[PDB]
């Protein structure tokens, strides 16, 4: 129950409405390692989302990446929800277009 | 390019554990290992290195024994030292091409390491770590076996790796950049986006005005990176891929 | 260097038994086992050092207290007829080689009864050889019989003029005089066999010492009898031509 | 049970050498011990070996260590009467004091005398009592049927005259010519008057 996560959301390529892209959510600097990360679309979490192997850095805090294939549109809103022990309630960062 | 063998062990309670591990050859991960995998997985088609197939099974066996032993050992140290669950130990082994290292950490804090021919606790380590060291240093065979891997095996292995799979290591990829408008702090927010580069090292500044805030280097799924540089009010980017070509973007 | 006192210990039910185990060498690792005569060794308690006490294989009502490095006492909150067994103490530590070996304690036999009045001192009677044995085999066999005692905590040796061991054997385990009662008295038999000549010389003194372990000073008594304390009973014998 | 150990019990004659076994499925394996436990006393460590070794000697005791097939056997050489005991084989799974210890149930060893037998039943006067004596190992004594008490076989050695004999005292109208009726007896037995 020490260090709290840091969520950053971004896309591989410059998002264009109608062109395929990759949504990226990067969580880092948290401790301990138990964590719940989900990519949201219009409030609902995306089910086919792949992530990388949990890893830590030189300061013994953990980072992680969740990503998925997506085609951004004008009406579609996206976000990345995270749950940690250092949080009272699941914090959510939205992806700015 | 250091070879870092990482390991994260979580102990929810007395009877629920998981220990997963991975290996970073430089900025690029080369192996993977999960609690529910009886073997070690190979990510890149050269994670075996130059080591023979009749010897790669020896490393396979060793880590299997280590994993089940480490888990029972921490479970038992928890009883001895009255340590209260949950417990989180990370282990940062490794070496390079040739000093090595073996640091372990408890609840995200350094408590000990393997210096010399045995285990030596850290400076700001709690008192009860001395109890662990006193018992860790009783196992003679384990102490020499770490040496047999750190001083001889691992340095010979990284040699084999850095040869078998060097094309992917000196691999250069030219990035791409674009400028955007950030949420106005009559102040505005200039944002210089950079993505797709390789390797990790990079230099991006808002040229240079003494107010540029070059953000962290965020990773992409394709083993590349992403950078977001901001300014509160052109933008210059130099990378190894694009030789000399400084990616200057004009506003607006 | 690991001692255990006492070697024998008879107590009444309901009371609290406390077994002393000590060591001189500075080993932090000590054990407690329970063994039934003929069965194996089960772990009931161990310790990694002071204040550390762990439960072993069997979940025994026994409890231990490691407060000094050199001591490791074991305690029964309330005795019972099923808690009658032998209790062995042990200790791990760096020996002659580079390995951490285990030294075992001498041991402590324990007997729980229903009433301390059931404890009876042994009765010894030395029997004298046969003339047929001296005529057929030219050897003489003496026989010591200690009977009617409780519990089965009895040590026997042959004192000649000096305790001897050659030409001597004794029962491995006593035999109960009443096979029915859950708490019966016992009996033992040793044997001394020297040459006929040695026995026919009247300048020889033969004595059969039976070491009985019984009640102590702290123990209570409610009857018109002498408390069966740790005493010795015997019977003498002289040669004859 | 991870540490098996055969044979359960056995009975041999003196002078002969036997071989006791001990098969373990404990892993990982660090060291392995053998203990000798007299009836009434505590375990006394005969030897202790690690996987690199496969033969250690304690004078007349020689344990081996088949580290590949995970077994180990103790070879008691020139077994005398003093070797009658329990033989316990325990395997540790660590090289420190942080390990578990795995005890086998042990092997019960009995050593009998190789008997010039002159079986006879004498009668002894008090200070009554009978006496079965001077028979060979094959002769066995049975117990009672009530008020009759009979002991087991017992071996004495007069190291003086270099002589060893068995014995079995019985006591209780009780006649010595009917005492060992529940027990088998040779037809070449002596009875006095
Ligand atoms: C290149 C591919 C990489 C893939 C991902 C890799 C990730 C690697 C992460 C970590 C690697 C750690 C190093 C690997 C293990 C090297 C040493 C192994 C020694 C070992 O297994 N030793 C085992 C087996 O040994 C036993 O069995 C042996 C025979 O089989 C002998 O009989 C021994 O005497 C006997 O003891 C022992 O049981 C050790 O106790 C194992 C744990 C000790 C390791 C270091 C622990 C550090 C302290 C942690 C706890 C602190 C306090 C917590 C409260
Ligand atoms: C231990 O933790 C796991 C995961 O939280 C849980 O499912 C399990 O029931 C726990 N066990 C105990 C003893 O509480
Ligand atoms: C990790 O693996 C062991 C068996 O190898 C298992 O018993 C344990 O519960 C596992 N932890 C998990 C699945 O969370
Ligand atoms: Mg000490």
């Amino acid at each position: 129950i020490q260090r709290t996560p840091k969520i950053q959301v971004y896309s591989r390529h410059p998002a264009e409405n109608g062109k395929s892209n990759f949504l990226n959510c990067y969580v880092s600097g948290f401790h301990p390692s138990d964590i719940e990360v989900d990519l949201l679309k219009n409030g609902e979490r995306i089910e086919k989302v792949e992530h990388s192997d949990l890893s830590f850095s030189k300061d013994w805090s953990f980072y992680l990446l969740y990503y998925t294939e997506f085609t951004p549109t004008e009406k579609d809103e996206y976000a990345c929800r995270v749950n940690h022990v250092t949080l009272s309630q699941p914090k959510i960062v939205k992806w700015d277009r | 390019f250091p070879l870092r063998c990482l390991q994260i062990s979580s102990f929810a309670n007395s009877s629920w554990t998981r220990t997963d591990g991975l290996a970073w050859l430089g900025e690029l991960q080369t192996h993977s290992w999960s609690n529910d995998s009886d073997t070690v997985r190979s990510l890149k088609p050269w994670s075996q290195g130059t080591f023979s197939d009749q010897q790669w099974e020896t490393l396979q066996h060793i880590f299997r024994v280590y994993r089940s032993s480490f888990t029972r050992d921490v479970k038992e140290f928890a009883k001895m030292l009255r340590l209260s669950y949950p417990l989180e130990l990370q282990v940062s082994a490794g070496c390079e091409v040739s000093n090595n290292f073996f640091h372990v950490a408890f609840q995200g804090k350094d408590i000990l390491s393997f210096q010399g021919t045995s285990w030596e606790p850290t400076q700001e380590a709690p008192l009860w770590v001395n109890l662990a060291i006193q018992v860790l240093n009783q196992d003679k065979w384990t102490r020499e076996t770490v040496q047999w891997l750190l001083n001889g095996t691992c340095p010979q292995f990284v040699s084999g790796l850095l040869e078998s799979g060097k094309s992917e290591l000196k691999k250069q990829v030219k990035p791409k950049a674009w400028l955007s408008r950030g949420p106005s702090p009559g102040r505005l927010l200039l944002v210089c986006h950079v993505s797709g580069f390789y390797p990790k090292p990079v230099w991006v500044k808002w040229m240079e005005q003494q107010g540029t805030q070059p953000g962290d280097i965020l990773p992409n799924a394709d083993e590349t990176w992403y950078l977001r540089a901001t300014l509160d009010v052109s933008c210059r980017v130099k990378h190894s891929s694009l030789e000399g070509q400084d990616i200057v973007l004009y506003w607006h | 260097d690991i001692y255990q006192t006492p070697r024998y210990l008879v107590i009444g039910t309901g009371k609290k038994i406390t077994l002393e185990c000590s060591q001189t060498m500075g080993h932090d690792k000590m054990y407690w086992y329970q063994q039934d005569p003929g069965m194996e060794l089960h772990l009931i308690h161990y310790s990694y050092g002071v204040n550390s006490t762990e439960k072993g294989d069997l979940s025994s009502e026994s409890t231990v207290s490691r407060i000094r490095t050199e001591h490791f006492p074991l305690t029964l909150e309330s005795a019972r007829p099923s808690h009658t067994s032998q209790y062995l103490c042990a200790s791990s530590g760096l020996r002659d080689r580079g390995l951490y070996e285990q030294y075992f304690g001498p041991g402590t036999r324990l007997t729980v009864t229903e009433d301390l009045k059931n404890v009876f001192p042994p009765e010894v009677a030395v029997f004298e050889p046969s003339e047929a044995e001296i005529s057929h085999t030219q050897k003489a066999t003496l026989v010591c019989l200690a009977t009617g005692f409780y519990p089965d905590h009895v040590e026997l040796s042959w004192w000649v003029n000096k305790e001897v061991h050659s030409g001597v054997c004794t029962d491995p385990q006593p035999l109960k005089e009443q096979p029915a009662l859950n708490d019966s008295r016992y009996a033992l038999s040793s044997r001394l066999r020297v040459s006929a000549t040695f026995w026919q010389n009247p300048r020889n003194h033969f004595r059969c010492q039976v070491q009985f372990y019984g009640l102590s000073e702290n123990d209570e008594w409610t009857q018109d009898r002498a408390k069966p304390v740790t005493q010795i009973v015997s019977a003498e014998a002289w040669g004859r031509a | 049970n991870q540490v098996e150990q055969s044979p359960q019990s056995l009975i041999i004659l003196e002078g002969k050498n036997c071989t006791l076994q001990c098969n373990y499925t404990v892993s990982p394996f660090s060291n392995l011990r053998w203990y000798k436990q007299d009836t009434g006393r505590g375990p006394v460590s005969l030897t202790i070996m690690t996987f690199s070794e496969n033969t250690k000697s304690n004078g007349r005791y020689t344990a081996t260590l088949d580290a590949d097939t995970k077994q180990s056997s103790l070879h008691i050489t020139a077994s005398q009467l003093s070797d009658s005991a329990s033989y316990i084989c325990v395997v540790s799974d660590r090289g420190s004091t942080l390990g578990r210890l795995y005890f086998g149930r042990g092997t019960q060893l009995t050593v009998w005398p190789d008997i010039n037998p002159d079986p006879a039943v004498y009668q002894l006067r008090d200070s009554s009592v009978c006496l079965f004596t001077d028979f060979d190992s094959q002769t066995n004594v049975s117990q009672s049927k009530s008020d009759v008490y009979i002991t087991d076989k017992c071996v004495l050695d007069m190291r003086s005259m270099d002589f060893k004999s068995n014995s079995a005292v019985a006591w209780s109208d009780f006649a010595c010519a009917n005492a060992f009726n529940n027990s088998i007896i040779p037809e070449d037995t002596f009875f006095p008057s």
